[PDB]
């Protein structure tokens, strides 16, 4: 069985070509300690207080190999369970990311994994394709990164895609920052933990911001109340969605960026002319931050202030879509007609890192 | 040259179903 491996900003997926769902889900994260001795994941939230935790994919783009491949090394050893050397394996990269970068994570399964072979795959275009499409544009919002991806008849269109830095990471910052200008204290790794659940539990996206801050300064029924475990109830009310509207305005959190709706809509206006209007049809939601409830529905009615008036609009927002990036890895992994398309050990011998493009 | 439409079609294709639980 070949191996779907997912190197998210914040988070691994990962496991089996022809599963439905990822087998492991861990912090995207590498501890070594300082005292006197390598710990990932999980487990470096299991043993924290006496390490450096790294972060070598903050951000969506890898940053250091060492922590990289430890990441690689506990995914195959400890969380798959498996022999590297028996699998193929395909591995996902950020939209735009660097060749050199590319050659890198070739060069590293190949040599250190020892990988029979390997593919690199972009995370939007899996997600498409979790979506059974060629064609669409993906937003793709997750922990570190958010991108607009354009694909056409399976290609991403790399002079289109669109990055904003601000993600779910940058909305639970935000959420600390409100929750603590209103007397809370939330600063420890297990207290940013709770903002995160009251985040994932609570905040949605209001359709209309403004006709929303009004109902919620005028009656009760937007309130929602949290339980710390420290018996603190938190109540929250229009925080619920000012929190994700910062996806929209990245005002809110000071940024000086275009918000989602709008790069999707640059986005779609650096393609070709004669594919737009399939883009705008095929909008396909992915990523843990693209969970708010109502953020499909606010983003067609943005689009569609923006487009031409007689525009036939889609938002598509799958259940699946915390994951969909993996799940379009395990299916393209499984097909049949995928299978000759494997760079393989005997084809990186002779050509070299350069091949994987 | 020959590149895409039988990945194409198993792609878009492929019933979601099909995958092991
Ligand atoms: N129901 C939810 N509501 C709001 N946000 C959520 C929900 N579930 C998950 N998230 C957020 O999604 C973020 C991570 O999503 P995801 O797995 O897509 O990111 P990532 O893949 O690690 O980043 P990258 O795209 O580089 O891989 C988490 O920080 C989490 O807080
Ligand atoms: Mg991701």
């Amino acid at each position: 069985t070949a191996l779907v491996c997912d190197n998210g900003s914040g988070l691994v997926k990962a496991g089996f070509a022809g599963d439905d769902a990822p087998r492991a889900v861990f912090p995207s994260i590498v501890g070594r300690p300082r005292h006197q001795d390598s710990y990932v994941g999980d487990e470096a939230q299991s043993k924290r207080g006496i390490l450096t935790l790294k972060y070598p994919i903050e951000h969506g783009i890898i940053t250091n190999w060492d922590d990289m491949e430890k990441i690689w090394h506990h995914t195959f050893y400890n969380e798959l369970r498996v022999a590297p050397e028996e699998h193929p394996t395909l591995l996902t990269e950020a939209p735009l990311n660097p060749k050199a970068n590319r050659e890198k994570m070739t060069q590293i399964m190949f040599e250190t994994f020892n990988v029979p072979a390997m593919y690199v795959a972009i995370q939007a275009v899996l997600s498409l394709y979790a979506s059974g499409r060629t064609t669409g544009i993906v937003l793709d919002s997750g922990d570190g990164v958010t991108h607009n991806v354009p694909i056409y008849e399976g290609y991403a269109l790399p002079h289109a895609i669109m990055r904003l830095d601000l993600a779910g990471r940058d909305l639970t910052d935000y959420l600390m920052k409100i929750l603590t200008e209103r007397g809370y204290s939330f600063v420890t790794t297990a207290e940013r933990e709770i903002v995160r659940d009251i985040k994932e539990k609570l905040c949605y996206v209001a359709l209309d911001f403004e006709n929303e801050m009004a109902t919620a300064a005028s009656s009760s029924s937007l309130e929602k109340s949290y339980e710390l475990p420290d018996g603190q109830v938190i109540t929250i009310g229009n925080e619920r969605f000012r929190c994700p509207e910062t996806l929209f305005q990245p005002s809110f959190i000071g940024m000086e960026s275009a918000g989602i709706h709008e790069t999707t809509y640059n986005s779609i206006m650096k393609c070709d002319i004669d594919i737009r209007k399939d883009l705008y049809a095929n909008n396909v939601m992915s990523g843990g931050t693209t969970m708010y409830p109502g953020i499909a529905d606010r983003m067609q009615k943005e689009i569609t202030a923006l487009a031409p008036s007689t525009m036939k609009i889609k938002i598509i927002a799958p259940p699946e879509r915390k994951y969909s990036v993996w799940i379009g890895g395990s299916i393209l992994a499984s097909l049949s007609t995928f299978q000759q398309m494997w760079i393989t050990k005997q084809e990186y011998d002779e050509a070299g890192p350069s091949i994987v493009h | 040259p020959k590149v895409a439409e039988n990945l194409k079609s198993q792609l878009e294709g492929f019933n979601q179903d099909k995958l092991k639980k």
